[PDB]
């Protein structure tokens, strides 16, 4: 198995 | 803070999505149709049992942390 770790970042 | 939210396909991928909780899932959908380079159009996304809106945030799902993700693929015709 793999594993990512993805990061959003949204401005109001 | 950050949320994680586990999303998984149809094999042994195991996708931790960081976001925040006012972060649309709409983004969250397109960023791994995006890794894997398919169409948003061309995959569904669910979320335990309902599927995910266009406009739905972690918070609006109840989701909390370490929750899981499901995605299919749309049939062909």
């Amino acid at each position: 198995n793999n594993r990512d770790p993805i990061v959003i970042s949204d401005s109001p | 803070d950050h949320i994680n939210l586990k999303v998984a396909g149809q094999d042994g991928s195991v996708v931790q999505f960081k976001i925040k909780r006012h972060t649309p899932l709409s983004k969250l959908m397109k960023a791994y149709c995006e890794r894997q380079g398919l169409s948003m159009r061309q995959i569904r996304f669910r979320f335990d049992g309902q599927p995910i809106n266009e406009t739905d945030t972690p918070a609006q799902l109840e989701m909390e942390d370490e929750d899981t993700i499901d995605v299919f693929q749309q049939q062909t015709g």
